[PDB]
């Protein structure tokens, strides 16, 4: 089978994690 | 109960002559998080480079703590988490996808090469610092390599993978019935507060910036549950706190805690983030207003351990950690840097000072009185009353280290 | 009777709560208690937010319900986990660790943030340059130092081989970590230099066959060390000067946004909104706290005289330099400020003229020119050519002076009745005084600090300390700070000094404390412009026509002030809201009252 | 690298050191130093969740699934070998190429299980659809006006603050930050539409300070329901809370009450959700005093069991006073009984009450 | 066409709360509940059997109870689980294989999950091809069940705070369980 | 369901026996009666007032008490009277008309007619749309009301000094009067 | 019909045109002596109610809801007073339940609101006082043969 991927590895989405991948 | 008072020059107390023990593992400087990551373990090396040139090694005792084993790391963290840390490397990230989401590792806290080794340097560094205090060998332990207060039982948050402070405190708890933890990092010390929330044997007094600032916990009403009710103490400060206002809050609260809940030991986490100019923290503390926090806690006379914690601007945190190391050794350092390998950093006047900014101080005396009133209302309830244990092996590092740091270049 | 209050408690409560939408919630809360849903203590705590201020009422309510003064305090951050999830094992937890540590209660950012994320603290345009530089510093420093730690590790190894016999050399494999303390460091350095993947069979060759591998790897690692250092030195100059151009701006959070925030918040509108805001507070509470209605909503204080000669010489420079005002009229602008100041603040005019004269030196007859003469153009040329009834006192509060029966004979106290364009001209005068004075108060501490700062010997032998300002002369090494700040400002209006160089000089001299003196060129301009309105706008000039006569009057009866007030009111439109600026000669205290009477 | 292990090693490889390091090339000097020098086919959304993640893709049709969603869940570590199909495609393949008319296949299923016959078709059909994420049917969510589906399928209420535009958070000039009004904005202390000042409720003041002295200014925010301005000091409050959820001002009735029974340890009361306008029934009871509202009320100026009782204001005065007076009588009784009780436990009283006067 | 099912408001207000706990509060129900789909229908089938006299309706009742159980087993995997609960469902399957007993959802899941199936019954009915007289047969029969469920709503759906009781139908989710389920 | 109201057992005899007299003996009360509806009911508002301590309990007492004075007025001409009584009631309206003063049933008739209203009461709530909670209270004063009645049931329902015909509530009437009461 | 609904027996009738039911003159809510008769219609109370509201539910609910709000003085007797006007008069009939128990049968402003609030509070006070006082005189009577206070305060 072919599985694409996940682009980003966190459940928070980095909105609540500092030095965000997705929040600056 | 908040009395605004102008700042006073830091004065050394001749009554206390504590014999310090400094924990520096020479490797801890050689680990780097990422291409643009704020946490830079370089800051330990410069903060150590400055220390050796003031000749502070003449007063301190230089130690190299044996790195923490895989089992001893597990007395706080679950076996699944530690096992993930040992194998994980940048090449192995594809193999671990369920874990990397379950364990918040590798996205904001990156999986850099040497992830396990660096964490192993932090813990043996704080754990043994507690072990030496218990034996009575040293009245102070200084472990700037460690201090990572954001990690959790099975999660890596806030750049912190291994929560050494919990490992450090559990080592003190085997001899001292009560331990006090004091946080001066601008972020809330949720890693230690959530670990000791239930027990009364540890009080976690934390100063931080509330108002949807990471981790967005530590509200004033969080005072622990179960037995550890009122045995947690959060002081939610607002933006732009400065030298004179911070002292008018830090000193009255700490003086209350050490009266009502008499600690046998203190774990003071000297966060660098609170200083002015840091990239992630928003306070206006200068060095003299920040190092005064250490000098106050030291003056009480009970054994303490100083851990480095978080600092995100290498120039500022390396200067204040060297000054704080001066105060513990009963010497106020001169405001003139000595020649050191990392000399071009400390621009532009090349003096040992962190200059407070111009930003507007917003904490208001009417607000600070309401925060300090509620805390004092609560604190009147807290009246007093291959395994290695007591890891003690220390290694006597200075013979090897004297040629490092001390420079006669020209 | 005690019954009287209770039958009126809801009426007394209704009046204080005010709007109905808040009163309804007060009824709903009172309902929940009567439905046995809400406990008594919780009811009193909620009523506190309603009736907290009315202590005489709240105390009665606490008495009525029977409240007696002198776990469920969970907190918002932490949530309980189920019992099953706490079983995930820990290998090295002693029995003691189980009692102390916390396993049931947990709190996470994604819950405390309410899933909506966080706000990071904003940073400057320049403070983000010191962060780019910091990373460029670390990137060069990380690779070089991590390289050195391998050099010493291999150097001790290599000397061992040349001691050993060639046959011995055949079998001297190195355990991982090369015997060093760190197993990981020596891999991340070799892998970088030797082409990624190719690098892996180097390490295996380094372990399996070091005698022929270690000498070669050490050679290249030293060679890569020399290249890396030669770059840093070249990169050191780029980083040092860039940090010099943008450091003192990074600290200056308020200075950068000051120039735009000054013209936004120093206007005819906000200066009236600010003073009115204090008047409503004293009357609002009157509605609720019952504060009496007082005089002098706004209070100023003038401790130091020599600032006035300092502001005048500043506005003297701008007036002469300005191209907008026509040359014959500029003589009135100069002569307005000296006379108005010499009149309002009791300073003798001749003393002012010497102060301007000396400032002219630094770079033929005087008949009595009244301020009254200045305010009318027609009379000005002559001194240029030469060398209401049945009106009782009812307000009382408006005219502060009720000191003496009949006529007060000698009173320091003097009040100026003003339009909007008089008060604004006066708020533009205090605004400079507040900004200048706080500099002169620091002047004794700062002057000593600037002189005593010393170059570090290790930064003077090498060429490191910035010399840009010393060449330009904008470092307060040779003079007292405050007198130097003026003769820098005098150059700003003159246009000799660029704005960004004037500002940077006060950043290093005052550590960013004196940021307010970034618009001393514009505030001086706006003050002159408002002062120009006084000569023109013949309605406004007629107001200070009356003021000069009143200020010259030593003996003013209580009714005389009312006579003075009513005449001034005649000249304003019935819509405009006149101000009262009050002066106390003995204590140099100026108190402004906001008036919107009949 | 390669090497006669006895002989010398052939040099591994000439280091292709073009690193494009944050500085331009680690070995390269700074370039031109102009500034800084003073002098010179398958879908990307899971068919079940409708969101992103690691997917396991159907081979026949362009439908992707999460690893958790597909029934039964499939481990990311261990997967079925070879090609994979969604349960829908497996059905079509199943049906096709064998006993192809569905009818006959289905006609056997209904005849197979005659007891469940009423559910026969529904059981047979469920074998054909792909796994799905449960979403409440619209006729339920439409009953309550307040509730609305969020961007992710979340439950979003009237309490959740409408999200800030991503531009407003990250695109502001330095001097003014919208997210935090921690830079002396004086236009906070003004009511935009009316032009009067906002007055705090606790201290009945507005503290707009001079531009000369901004430390006299105290921050003010307004409720999200009440619109009654409060200082950030009066309600002790650290910050403005403009991200997470609407800030409920103090002074607004409780929507959830935990009552300790004082003898389960506690009882819970939750206000009835607001029903759609037509399905709501407002009732004014014939009994003025003592009607059990259960906490749901509309204040009159002067199967639907979800009925909001309408209560006159004068009724609440009688109810609240009625509750108070009854408790006072009970409290006086117990205290008087206990003092009389010690007399009950009591030849000669010797209470000395005659001496007392 | 379009089939209408009259769910009493109280049961229609429970579900919405269930939609709030699982998507916003991020808490899931303790899976091995006390009142499972099996005994809920066991009681209802037993309480109503004695109530009705005509043997013709007893056949109609018993199959609707027997049928709803069999349908629930097939349905729970496909469309009766929110995304956050998928992992908890998976661990039950993963526990079942080790315990060597096949999972039977009616034995595990609670009454609220039965109500989820009832909510989407009209949508499931409309998709298929059924006799009209059977459509009113199910809907009328279900409307009779929901009425019975209303009379007993108190002791199936109780509002207890998970932090407090620990007997509450819902239990919170660890930061690690939530991470895998959502991530 | 149907509203359950409990008459005291002696009061049940009072009404049932009283109905026997009017149909058979054809006796009619002397009107205005010895014990008016008012002072019987107004007095209830007085004693029970000094017994209830709550504010609301004092309101509900005057509420139900004042309403009964109002309800009896409209409900007299409609239901409470008998065939024979109705003929006697008709005169009153002419008698009130001859004075032009309005006829006020409450002040004139006796308490036994009030007892008749309470007996018919639980049927009357059945026609109304009041919810249960409101109906409970209407009943709760009613039952507590009749609990008072037993204390003074001897005074005015029961014949005190029964020898005199005036003490007897109902007094015998002429047969030709009864013929008009038939209406045929 | 032949019988009178309110005489429960056959009587000479005045007849409402709309409703077939007719009543005997004696049982007239307002006495209506045969000699003097209304003009033609003689609408019964039940019929008079329908034409008054014009057989409209919305007004009926409204005129009801107005009637309850109007009689805030006596609210508990609101629906009962509202209904009694519509129903036609009926002879008093001893209800079955009282009969069934017996074995045998023979024949087959703003200030006003404050004042209304004040007096109830005031009346409540003495009741509270006198009950508290009577417990106190039970305390003195608990001391046998004489009061402990020996007097009244
Ligand atoms: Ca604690
Ligand atoms: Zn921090």
């Amino acid at each position: 089978a072919r599985t694409k991927q996940t682009a980003r590895k966190s459940t928070g989405g980095k909105a609540p994690r500092k030095q965000l991948a997705t929040k600056a | 109960v908040y009395e605004a008072t102008p700042f006073d020059p830091i004065t050394v107390k001749p009554s206390d002559k504590r014999r310090v023990a400094y924990f520096y593992d020479a490797d801890v400087g050689n680990y780097a998080y990422g291409a643009g990551h704020p946490m830079k373990p370089h800051r330990i090396r410069m903060a150590h480079s400055l220390i050796m040139n003031y000749g502070l090694y003449k007063k301190m005792e230089i130690y190299r703590a044996k790195p923490a084993t895989k089992q001893e790391m597990c007395q706080f963290h679950t076996d699944e988490y530690i096992d993930f840390l040992s194998r994980v490397t940048p090449d192995n990230l594809e193999m671990f996808k369920r874990e990397s989401v379950k364990f918040n590792v590798g996205d904001d806290c990156p999986v850099f090469d040497g992830l396990y080794e660096y964490c192993s340097i932090s813990g043996g560094g704080s754990m043994e610092g507690a072990a030496r205090l218990n034996r009575g060998k040293c009245d102070v332990a200084v472990n700037y390599a460690g201090g990572l207060h954001h990690a959790k039982k099975s999660e890596a948050s806030g750049f912190c993978y291994l929560n050494d402070i919990v490992l450090g405190i559990i080592e003190l708890l085997r001899y001292h019935p009560r331990v006090l933890y004091i946080d001066i990092d601008v972020h809330h010390g949720d890693g230690v507060e959530e670990a000791f929330y239930t027990t009364d044997r540890v009080m976690t007094c934390s100063f931080h910036k509330y108002g949807e600032f990471f981790p967005g916990t530590g509200e004033l009403r969080d005072i622990g549950v179960g037995a550890g009710k009122n045995y947690a103490v959060n002081v939610p400060l607002r933006d732009g706190i400065d030298d004179a206002t911070y002292r008018s809050v830090f000193e009255p609260v700490i003086k209350k805690i050490m009266e009502w809940y008499q600690p046998s030991a203190v774990v003071l986490q000297c966060g660098g983030d609170s200083l002015s100019g840091d990239r992630l923290g928003c306070f206006n503390l200068s060095m003299e207003g920040h190092a005064n926090c250490v000098n106050y806690v030291k003056s009480f006379g009970i054994p303490m351990m100083v851990v480095g914690g978080g600092g995100y601007t290498m120039r500022n945190v390396a200067r204040t950690w060297c000054f704080e190391t001066g105060l513990l050794n009963n010497v106020v350092l001169d405001k003139d840097l000595p020649y050191n390998e990392y000399y071009e950093y400390y621009g532009p006047d090349y003096k040992l000072s962190v200059r407070p900014s111009n930003m507007f101080n917003v904490n208001t005396p009417e607000y600070l009185d309401k925060v300090m009133t509620n805390i004092f209302a609560n604190l009147e309830n807290t009246k007093y009353a291959a395994e290695d244990l007591g890891d003690v092996e220390e290694d006597s590092a200075e013979a090897k280290d004297t040629k490092g740091g001390s420079q006669y270049a020209r | 009777i005690s019954l009287n209050e209770e039958v009126t408690f809801f009426e007394k409560a209704k009046r204080y709560i005010g709007n109905k939408h808040l009163y309804t919630e007060f009824l709903k809360i009172l309902n929940l208690y009567s439905q046995d849903i809400l406990d008594l203590d919780d009811l009193v705590e909620k009523v506190d937010f309603y009736l907290g201020s009315n202590k005489e009422l709240f105390t009665w309510f606490k008495n009525f319900v029977g409240y007696q003064e002198k776990c469920e305090a969970f907190g918002p951050s932490y949530k309980r986990l189920p019992k099953s999830d706490t079983f995930m094992p820990c290998s090295g937890r002693d029995d003691m660790c189980w009692e102390v540590l916390n396993d049931e209660w947990v709190g996470h950012p994604v819950w405390a943030s309410e899933d909506s994320g966080f706000i990071a603290h904003r940073k400057n345009q320049y403070e983000e340059t010191l962060f780019k530089i910091e990373e460029e510093r670390h990137e060069y420093d990380f690779y070089i130092e991590s390289n050195l730690r391998t050099i010493q590790c291999l150097e001790t190894i290599v000397n061992k081989i040349e001691n050993m016999t060639e046959n011995e050399k055949a079998n001297f494999k190195l355990p991982p970590g090369l015997g060093h303390t760190s197993m990981t460091i020596y891999k991340k350095v070799i892998r970088k230099v030797y082409d990624k993947e190719r690098g892996f069979e180097i390490i295996d060759a380094l372990h399996e066959h070091p005698a022929v591998t270690a000498p070669v790897v050490l050679k290249r690692l030293k060679q890569k060390d020399e290249e890396w250092r030669r770059a840093q030195r070249e990169w050191n100059k780029v980083w040092r000067e860039l940090e010099q151009k943008v450091f003192f701006k990074s600290l200056d959070h308020l200075g950068l946004t000051f120039k735009q925030a000054d013209k936004k918040l120093l206007t005819t509108k906000q200066l009236i909104s600010e003073i009115s805001s204090i008047k409503v507070d004293q009357t609002n509470k009157k509605i609720h706290w019952l504060t009496p209605k007082p005089k002098s909503q706004l209070d100023f204080d003038f401790p130091d005289k020599n600032i006035f000669y300092d502001i005048l010489c500043l506005a003297d420079t701008f007036i002469t330099h300005t191209t907008a005002y026509s040359n014959p009229d500029k003589e009135r602008l100069k002569d307005l400020l000296k006379y108005f100041i010499s009149l309002f603040f009791s300073i003798s005019f001749e003393k002012i003229e010497e102060s301007l004269y000396s400032h002219k030196q630094n770079v033929p007859y005087q008949q009595e020119m009244s301020l009254l003469d200045i305010l009318h153009r027609s009379r000005y040329q002559k001194l240029k050519r030469s060398n209401e009834a049945k009106n009782p006192w009812l307000t009382g509060n408006l005219v502060e002076e009720a000191n003496s029966q009949g006529i007060i004979q000698n009173r320091s106290i003097f009040n100026l009745f003003a339009n909007t364009n008089i008060y604004i001209f006066f708020r533009h005068w205090t605004t400079i005084y507040e900004r200048l004075l706080e500099i002169k108060q620091m002047n004794e501490r700062v002057t000593k600090e600037i002189n005593t700062r010393s170059t570090v010997t290790f930064a003077k032998d090498l060429d490191l300390l910035s010399s840009q300002l010393s060449e330009m002369g904008l470092d307060f090494v040779g003079e007292d700070a405050y007198k130097q700040v003026l003769r820098l400002s005098r150059r700003l209006i003159n246009g000799d000094l660029e704005h960004q160089w004037f500002e940077e000089s006060l950043r290093q001299a005052y550590n960013n404390k004196a940021f307010k003196l970034y618009t001393i060129d514009k505030v001086t301009q706006s003050l002159v412009k408002h002062a120009h309105t006084l000569m023109t706008d013949a309605k406004t000039a007629e107001i200070m026509a009356l003021f000069v006569k009143d200020r010259n009057a030593s003996t003013t009866s209580a009714k005389d002030q009312i006579i003075y007030r009513l005449q001034v009111r005649s000249h304003m439109s019935n819509t405009e809201n006149m101000f009262r600026i009050e002066f106390d000669k003995r204590t140099l205290h100026v108190s402004i009252q906001y008036i919107a009477l009949d | 690298l390669e090497k006669d292990s006895k002989g010398n090693i052939i040099k591994l490889n000439e280091p292709s050191t073009i690193s494009e390091d944050s500085k331009v090339s680690v070995t390269g000097l700074p370039l031109n130093k102009g500034p800084s020098e003073k002098i010179k086919e398958n879908e990307d959304f899971c068919s079940a969740c409708n969101q992103s993640g690691s997917f396991l893709c159907c081979d026949t049709c362009p439908k992707s699934f999460h690893f958790l969603c597909l029934d039964p869940p499939i481990d990311p570590n261990n997967l079925p070998k070879g090609d994979w199909h969604c349960n829908e495609c497996k059905f079509k393949i199943f049906i096709n190429n064998s006993m192809a008319t569905l009818k006959k296949i289905e006609s056997n299923f209904i005849k197979q299980n005659n007891n469940v016959k009423i559910f026969a078709k529904l059981l047979f059909n469920i074998d054909s659809h792909n796994p799905k994420q449960f979403q409440l049917p619209n006729y339920i969510k439409e009953t309550f006006p307040a509730v609305k589906t969020g961007s992710r399928g979340q439950y979003s209420d009237e309490n959740d603050k409408i999200p800030l535009t991503d531009r407003q958070l990250f695109n502001t000039s330095y001097g003014q930050s919208i997210t935090k009004l921690d830079s002396y904005n004086p236009d906070t202390h003004i009511d935009s539409n009316s032009g009067k000042f906002l007055i705090c409720y606790k201290c009945n003041q507005t503290r707009l300070g001079s531009w000369s002295h901004p430390e006299n200014s105290r921050l003010i925010m307004t409720c999200d329901y009440c619109q009654t301005p409060w200082h950030l000091d009066c309600v002790p409050r650290a910050s403005f809370k403009n991200l997470g959820s609407k800030w409920k001002c103090p002074l607004h009735s409780p929507t959830k009450v935990y009552k300790k029974i004082h003898h389960v340890n506690y009882k819970v009361w939750k206000k009835q959700r607001l029903i759609n306008k037509k399905n709501q029934l407002y009732y004014e009871p014939l009994q003025k005093i003592g009607y059990q509202n259960n906490g749901n009320i509309q204040i009159i100026p002067t199967n639907q069991d979800f009925k909001i009782t309408q209560i006159d204001e004068n009724s609440i005065k009688y109810d609240f006073f009625d509750k108070i007076y009854k408790s006072k009588m009970v409290q006086k009784r117990k205290l008087f009984q206990f003092q009389e009780s010690l007399i009950d436990k009591l030849g000669s009283q010797n209470g000395n009450s005659e001496d007392n006067m | 066409p379009k089939i209408s099912l009259q769910i009493p408001i109280k049961l229609k207000s429970v579900l919405v709360d269930d939609w709030e706990y699982v998507t916003k509060d991020k808490k899931i129900c303790r899976l091995p509940a006390d009142v499972t789909v099996e005994m809920v229908l066991n009681k209802y089938e037993h309480e109503v059997s004695q109530e009705l006299e005509s043997p013709g309706s007893q056949s109609q009742l018993s199959e609707y109870c027997a049928g709803l159980k069999l349908y629930f087993d097939k349905c729970l995997g496909n469309m009766l689980l929110y995304r956050l609960e998928r992992l908890q469902y998976d661990e039950l399957l993963k526990k079942s294989s080790k315990d060597q007993k096949p999972l039977v959802p009616i034995r595990i899941y609670g009454a609220i999950h039965l109500l989820r199936l009832i909510s989407v019954l009209p949508e499931l009915i409309s998709s298929t091809t059924m006799d009209l007289q059977s459509c009113q047969l199910l809907i009328k029969q279900t409307e009779d069940f929901l009425v019975w469920l209303l009379m007993h709503v108190d002791e199936y759906f109780n509002d207890k705070d998970p932090n407090r009781s620990d007997d509450a139908l819902y239990v919170n989710t660890s930061s690690q369980y939530e991470g895998v389920a959502l991530g």
